């Protein structure tokens, strides 16, 4: 259920109006959400892919990234947020009765184009992260509609973020990584060793099923809850980083304020655009019209999807396996500049 | 070990020269090594002094303008001032050798003498010199003066005084024999081919082929053709180094791959500097015959050899289509990220990108791009630097700038390269070198791995402090001065790449830039030149294949093959591209360019103007035809309804007979106007982008040339075509005439040219300075008048850009290069905000900001940047202007009331004509937008009233005709 | 999949300025192209039908017919090719730039001596050709790349009202009640067929699917690949013919009527076959669906438009690169269009 490898050929070929920028998977129902460089936001069924279910033009500029969340409460719907080049973050609602996108509100506050967003629920409260070209990374409130904290962690503009509870690591254009504790709003460590701007950076969440890079090494790291990070840059390389433990709001250790490259994956022929982790594998896509599959234990590309698109490959994702609220289904969707979307099934 | 420049093959001549040089140097005598460039004076010197643990080498490269202070500055970090005055070297065990290279290069004064040569004569004869500040005598103790110079028969070399050469022994070094060169590069090729042991038997034929190619290209391409055709064994060393790099960073090789790799290296080393296409064909045949003779394979043209590592992990030959697609996507990302510019990617652009990338990937790889303006040199350089992870640095050298600004910019660049290890590509245009001191600074920067006089005294000590701090930051174990400065120069050599952009190589300053010794021997010369006609065909087709052009019948003309530059003609688009290319060639030929490079900016601007104008004209024609057809159909339907079946409707139907016949005439003429649309758009674009700086006679001659070219390719055009009747409407003309324009057709054409340049700023050349007040009257109180000669012009311009007012900058011949971002329209977009970088801080463009440049001095100095990137328009007083102004003055002074009545009558008549045209347009719109009967009756009554008013007002024109016929004689005598 | 039954109620209501004449569907996108009697070409997004994606005054008179084709080049970027036939004695070839959602006029085909009534687009391995017919009694076939005509012949004494292309064979329906199968590269007729008493409206081929009419009878018919066809006229009758095998440049001999359909109350306008089902509208403001096997109507669609119903489009199901979407679009005289999805 975990060591599944996609087949040589995609299960379906979804045609979109223009360059696909981001694709996301619904954690509950078999339906995929496809962004669009024209600014549209599509939603295609996993079995009837000829026609979309709902689509609308909300942004006047190119959508940069998006993600979804299946909310759960101890006291139940899908929330879609969508960044774009319009300096705006539009929040949508997915009603399952008539399968139509319901616009909730538009979130403002950025002085330049917004790149990445992150949404998560913490004790019946949901927060929306954001990072933009104005060098400001922000985490906002969905229910209140207002901002919560704003800070500038990087000297150049930030391109991608990822959250693990209250901790956020934000790669930027200055070829560096930085881990900042959001509630205190201060930097903790730096990641140096890349020579080209970071495309997408994300955490390595722990699993219990052995995988070398998804397990704690010491009891202190297990208590902290994070140890490693993975970052993809324009150096045609995927680097695994190690987070030094701070003084525990956490206080950065002055002699332990720098990262350490645990492993550096190489073999891509162009800029590594997007990365994802499933089990012991690291699914990644790049601009060489190819999709790799790096085994995390050995650091070797076991399967290469050569010429998957006739153009650049932009985004892909899997199901999150570290969360018990989402079943890790064996479905993979991959979009690209070819104005096509490829879904891999079974 | 091929990359290491300290590797010398011991031959008979090498060991003989090294031993005699060492024996002369141990005799405490001056040495002047003579010989042609590339003989190996520096080589045998480094080989001789490398194995000795008691001599040190100090390298100074003399330029055209070199002073004693440069020699003193280059020695102050190696020597000490001890009063035992005495200029002892810093080391107590090792002596110092002052290598003074290119001694023949420092120029003579007005009275025929050299300061540096006399200083060196004082150094070796009197063993000291006089120190200028405190007027004291120093004594040179342990410094040996050794020189190296070319024979004086070479151009740029001056004879030397015998009083200086008397104290120095002279050793001549000629070129090695062809057998010796073959043996040398056979040893190098064995060292290279150790990487590929399965082709170990081909080392000697490759070396023989390379040396034969070098000898043949030296015999063919001599100095008598171009001044930069100086070939040397350094060219073969560069070829060997490129072969080693392309082998080491490549895949497993075969025979065809090896031969094509070597041929690509030969193309990039030898034939990159060739100017004429005939020399390129000669080199192509030379490579063919050399490979056939010595290496017993595909096409070996320049475009067919595309070796690059941009697509994979290895340096290998790649296809053109996938490379073009990759470069297109990467340039889309570049335009989104760094700088937005709409330029078209073609094959020559791809090849130039590949060779710039190959040059920049090297260590100490500097490049010197030579070509016409608006060819794509600085954008290509910035794009390649962005692809390689470099940081672009363009010095903001402007007017009212001195040595201190350039020195600070260079010091900041060096500090970033060394302390901050930021890999930097420095773009230096020929316009950033205001004085020869800048060129000397850059020559010293390129020859050595730093500039010595920029770090002297407390600046030198604080540089030592900064470098020591950074060295302890990396944890490197070094304490002495020499190791730290070696680290400094190594970091600068590794992390700095210099790019020279030259637009007019015939210019004296650019000629000195090219003929500089260190710039020539270090930079990789790329003579891009102008655009060959295949490149112009490619870019023209690629930017006109997105417009409606084929909407009429087209009979393919039967013309000569040599007169067709595109693919064989099948459509109107190819005919249009060939017409535009032919007119560009004829225009550049008839403007007497000579051998100067020809800027393709006029071609690109004409193409863009043609694109937008034909799009607008086709949309207008389609809309007008749709309106007239639906109007005729509605009239016919109403007539049929009236016949099948009320007095007002009958009167309205009967009152639209003239409108009906005019509409029928327009529908009949629709086919003829559609056939001739493309030719009219072409001629309009040529008027907009080509004829700005021409008088009436030259415009007429070029129009005749364009018309015969346009009829040659079976493209139709209006026989009675006129620029005023096509691009100038009645609203625009009346606004201009109320603003204060003259009644001249030439001035109206020029006003239409300057008011339709939405892309490039217009340059006004009006000696009378009347258009200043004209454009101030056009925009009312929002107009602001700036000048390039006034202090505080920068802040006023920035404030006007922030507010969004219309700016007219006077004195265009004193161009200030801080606004090069505004002239080239290299804006940056932040969502809905457009920002431009002026000076040092970016400012926001309001979107209503407009820029006019004015200059009242004809035959002024306009830089090729501004000249190529503006729509320069002349404003001269022709015969018609003289006659009109003389008639107006004599009528005002003879009968003022008559003149006032006449001008009021003309204004009233043309205003009524405009009102009648607007009434007709409103009638058509209201007819197609279907109370109404009364509205149309009122419109008809108003039109009849205007017609009657014009009929009454045309009863005074023969009197005006008699007056102008009476005063034509005084008009013609005045002119 | 191929057995989809359309729902009773229309789902999308598209409003335009004039009477809809020709409607074509995007083979890969949920985009509908609408042509009017005003010549304005309309591109309407299906999920935003209130405003068009892009509009263009393509022709100065009424557009008579339309066809689209998505190129599949073996080497070159693929793009959608849109052609329009109107009463301006001209044919315009467009290109849908889905990157920006705009209409890009590539070239125009000129030479027809009266109003063009029909078009048809098909692709060879690397060649795209455009066919046409008009009131001047000729069937002119052009080339998409070069733009000049490649064949011109007069198949009928009366004026051809509709044509269809299947490779090297052209069938033409005219104001005269007869049809004729004409070989393309040689320009010679092969067979004719009569039986109608009214001018023929729309004629199109029938393609084999791996069924009563989509299954070949013998191997000699398998080698040719054509056995039947469909045509209809103002006779309120749709007839299936049998194509005789000519003496194979083929050398020519009558059409055998194997099926007739009755039930339409007025003149039919369009014909479309979806697997086992046949779709056709008429001027009775109704859309009738016919089974291929039984040859009798299954479902009726009454009172969709106040005026006449003009055209239908259903996606081609015999093409590898064209996905058979469960969709169809129809146009009407009342400035209204209907879209049925899923
Ligand atoms: N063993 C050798 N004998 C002769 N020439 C050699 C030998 N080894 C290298 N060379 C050539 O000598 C060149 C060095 O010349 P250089 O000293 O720069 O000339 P210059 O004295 O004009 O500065 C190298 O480019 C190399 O090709
Ligand atoms: N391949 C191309 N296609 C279209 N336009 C080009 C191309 N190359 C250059 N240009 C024009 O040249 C301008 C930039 O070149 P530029 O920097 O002026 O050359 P230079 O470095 O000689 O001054 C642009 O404004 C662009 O319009």
């Amino acid at each position: 259920v975990l060591k599944w490898i996609p087949r040589n050929l995609p299960s379906c070929l979804i045609n979109v109006e223009s360059s696909v920028t981001s694709v996301k998977l619904h954690p509950n129902l078999p339906i995929v959400f496809v962004a669009t460089d024209h600014g549209k936001l599509y939603a295609f069924d996993l079995f009837n892919y000829t026609i979309p279910l709902a689509s609308l033009q909300s942004h006047t500029k190119a959508i940069t990234s998006m993600d979804v969340l299946f909310t759960n409460y101890t006291n139940n719907y899908l929330v879609i947020v969508t960044a774009s080049k319009d300096l705006q973050i539009h929040v949508f609602k997915w009603v399952s009765e008539e399968c139509k996108f319901q616009q909730i509100r538009s979130l403002l506050g950025h002085e330049h184009i917004v790149s990445a967003v992150k949404i998560w629920q913490k004790n019946n409260d949901v927060h929306i992260a954001s990072c933009s070209r104005d060098q400001t990374v922000k985490i906002w409130d969905f229910h209140n509609g207002w901002s919560l904290k704003t800070f500038q962690p990087h000297s150049q503009w930030v391109r991608s973020i990822d959250v693990l509870g209250d901790y956020i690591i934000s790669g930027s254009h200055d070829t560096t990584l930085r881990l900042t504790h959001w509630p205190s709003g201060n930097g903790l460590s730096v990641g140096t060793g890349h020579e080209f701007p970071i495309e997408k950076v994300k955490f390595i969440h722990f699993i219990e099923d052995e995988i070398r890079f998804r397990t704690p090494s010491t009891d202190r790291y297990k208590n902290w809850g994070m140890q490693y990070c993975v970052s993809a840059s324009r150096d045609r390389t995927i680097k695994i980083w190690e987070i030094p433990l701070p003084t525990l709001a956490p206080i950065p250790n002055p002699t332990d304020s720098n990262f350490r490259c645990v492993l550096t994956l190489k073999g891509h022929l162009s800029w590594v655009r997007d990365i994802s982790i499933r089990g012991q594998y690291l699914f990644s896509c790049a601009d060489d019209k190819s999709v790799r599959c790096w085994d995390l234990n050995t650091g070797q590309c076991l399967h290469v999807w050569e010429k998957l698109h006739t153009g650049f490959v932009n985004c892909l994702d899997l199901d999150v396996d570290f969360d018990s609220n989402v079943t890790p289904r064996q479905m993979m969707v991959t979009g690209g500049l070819d104005c096509k979307s490829n879904v891999f099934m079974r | 070990e091929v990359m290491r420049p300290d590797i010398v093959i011991p031959t008979i001549d090498t060991i003989k020269h090294e031993k005699i040089f060492y024996d002369l140097l141990n005799s405490k005598r001056g040495i002047i090594l003579c010989g042609p460039p590339g003989s190996g004076k520096t080589m045998i010197m480094n080989n001789a002094l490398r194995n000795s643990s008691l001599y040190d080498v100090v390298g100074i490269n003399f330029s055209k303008d070199t002073t004693t202070e440069h020699i003193l500055s280059a020695l102050h970090r190696h020597t000490n001032y001890v009063t035992t005055l005495t200029l002892l070297p810093k080391s107590d065990i090792k002596n110092l050798v002052l290598f003074c290279d290119e001694i023949n290069l420092p120029k003579l004064d007005k009275y025929g003498s050299q300061n540096v040569v006399l200083f060196l004569r004082q150094l070796m004869e009197k063993q000291g010199f006089w120190k200028t500040p405190e007027n004291k005598w120093v004594t040179i103790e342990r410094i040996h003066i050794v020189g190296a110079c070319n024979p004086p028969t070479d151009p740029g070399r001056i004879p030397m005084s015998e009083r200086f050469t008397r104290h120095a022994a002279i050793l001549y070094l000629g070129y090695p024999s062809g057998k010796s060169l073959s043996q040398i590069y056979e040893i190098y090729y064995k060292a290279i081919f150790k990487l590929v042991p399965e082709f170990r038997s081909y080392t000697e034929p490759f070396a023989r082929a390379s040396v034969h190619l070098y000898n043949e290209c030296k015999a063919r391409y001599s100095t008598g053709l171009q001044s930069h055709y100086l070939f040397s064994p350094r060219e073969l060393t560069r070829l060997v180094r490129g072969v080693y790099t392309a082998i080491n960073t490549g895949p497993r090789q075969t025979l065809r791959s090896l031969i094509r790799l070597w041929a690509y290296e030969a193309w990039r080393i030898f034939a990159d500097r060739l100017v004429g296409v005939k020399e390129k064909n000669s080199f192509e045949q030379l490579l063919y015959e050399t490979v056939d003779k010595y290496l017993p394979l595909g096409n070996i043209s320049s475009t067919s050899l595309l070796f690059s590592g941009l697509l994979s992990l290895d340096f290998k030959e790649v296809n053109k289509t996938d490379l073009v697609n990759f470069i297109e996507e990467r340039f889309k990302t570049f335009c989104d990220e760094e700088l937005e510019v709409p330029m078209v990617i073609h094959e020559s652009m791809v090849d130039h990108i590949l060779r710039i990338d190959r040059a920049l990937k090297q260590v100490q790889g500097h490049m010197m791009l030579i070509g016409a303006s608006r060819t794509g040199k600085t954008i290509l350089t910035r794009f390649v630097a962005w692809l390689n992870g470099l940081k672009i640095v363009q010095p903001k050298i402007h007017r009212h700038s001195n040595l201190s600004d350039f020195d600070m910019i260079l010091k900041k660049a060096i500090s970033d390269c060394s302390l901050k290890e930021s890999r930097t590509c420095l773009i230096i245009d020929e316009s950033n070198i205001l004085e020869t001191a800048f060129l000397e600074r850059m020559n010293t920067l390129l020859a050595n791995a730093d500039i010595p006089d920029l770090f002297q005294g407390e600046e030198y000590d604080k540089l030592l402090n900064n470098l020591r701090n950074k060295t302890r930051s990396l944890g490197l174990l070094l304490d002495t001065e020499q190791e730290l400065y070696d680290w400094f120069v190594g970091e600068i050599a590794k992390n700095l790449h210099v790019v020279f952009t030259i637009c007019d190589p015939t210019n004296n300053k650019s000629s000195a830039m090219i003929s500089s010794p260190a710039l020539f021997n270090r930079c990789i010369i790329n003579w891009m030149g102008d655009w060959d006609t295949k490149t112009m065909s490619q870019v023209a087709n690629n930017m006109v294949d997105v417009v409606p052009m084929e909407f009429t019948d087209f009979i393919v003309p039967e013309v000569n093959k040599e007169l067709v530059f595109t693919e064989p003609i099948q459509t109107i688009r190819d005919a249009v591209v060939n017409i535009l290319i032919h007119f560009d060639r004829n225009f550049y030929q008839k403007m007497k360019v000579g051998v100067n490079p020809r800027s393709p900016g006029y071609f690109i601007d004409g193409l863009r103007a043609l694109v937008k104008l034909v799009t607008a004209k086709y949309q207008d024609l389609q809309e007008n035809q749709r309106f007239v057809n639906v109007g005729l159909e509605k009239l016919n339907e109403s007539v049929l309804k009236v016949n099948e079946l009320l007095d007002r409707s009958i009167s309205l139907v009967k009152s639209l007979t003239f409108e009906k016949e005019r509409w029928l005439n327009t529908t009949k003429q629709f086919s003829k106007t559609s056939q001739e649309l493309i030719g009219n758009c072409i001629i309009s674009s040529i008027y907009e982008t080509y004829f700005g700086h021409l008088n009436e006679r030259e415009r007429g001659d070029m129009l005749v040339i364009l018309k015969r070219l346009l009829g040659k390719f079976a493209v139709k055009y209006d026989v009675n075509y006129r620029f005023i009747d096509y691009l100038v409407t009645l609203d625009e003309k009346m606004k201009w005439l109320e603003c204060g324009l003259d009644k001249n057709d030439y001035f109206l054409e020029n006003m239409s040219i300057v008011m339709n340049s939405q892309d490039a700023v217009p340059f006004l050349l009006d000696p009378s300075s009347h258009m200043i007040t004209v454009i101030s009257n056009y925009y009312g109180n929002k107009t602001v008048l700036l000048s390039f000669l006034e202090e505080g012009f920068v802040k006023r311009l920035e404030n006007a850009v922030r507010f969004g007012s219309v700016v007219i900058i006077q004195d265009g011949e004193f161009f200030d290069p801080i606004i090069s971002r505004l002239i080239s329209r290299e804006f940056n977009h932040a969502g809905n905000r457009v920002t431009v970088e002026i000076g040092d801080h970016e400012v926001d463009v309001s979107g209503d900001f407009k820029l006019f440049i004015h200059s009242c001095d004809p035959s002024g100095d306009i830089p090729i940047f501004l000249r190529s990137r503006v729509r320069l328009v002349h404003f001269v007083t022709n015969k018609e202007s003289i006659e009109t102004r003389i008639f107006d003055i004599t009528l005002t002074e003879e009968n003022a009331e008559m003149q006032r009545k006449r001008e009021d009558l003309i204004k009233l008549n043309t205003e009524y004509r405009l009102k009648l045209k607007n009434l007709e347009k409103r009638l058509l719109e209201e007819l197609n937008n279907s109370e109404l009967m009364v509205t149309l009756n009122n419109l008809k009554k108003e039109a009849m009233n205007i017609e009657k008013k014009l009929s009454e007002s045309e009863e005074f024109f023969p009197q005006f005709d008699n007056l102008v016929e009476e005063y034509s004689i005084i008009g013609k005598h005045s002119v």
